């Protein structure tokens, strides 16, 4: 079980953006599996994600 | 979502998403207007019914 309510509502990170989904509707829906892609990149290639 | 039948002619800033902003843009927010990108060398997409 994950709480995203201190991942989100808390504002304790730089910036988020969703698609398809509001932020504040994460906490009652949920799908089949969730999965992590972590990985370091630069300033400017974070709007070529 | 609007129902059927009903107008709304206000063209100020309001709020976009579940989370109220508070007029001007920020927090977390975006610009509720956009414009048609139509271009006459395009594509059937591109052409305006």
């Amino acid at each position: 079980v994950a709480d995203y309510s201190v991942l989100y509502n808390s504002a304790s990170f730089s910036t988020f953006k969703c698609y398809g989904v509001s932020p504040t509707k994460l906490n009652d829906l949920c799908f089949t599996n969730v999965y992590a892609d972590s990985f370091v990149i630069r300033g400017d290639e974070v709007r070529q994600i | 979502n609007l129902k059927p039948f009903e107008r709304d002619i206000s063209t100020e800033i309001y709020q976009a998403g579940s989370t109220p902003c508070n007029g001007v843009k920020g927090f977390n927010c975006y610009f509720p207007l956009q414009s048609y990108g139509f271009q006459p060398t395009y594509g059937v997409g591109y052409q305006p019914y």
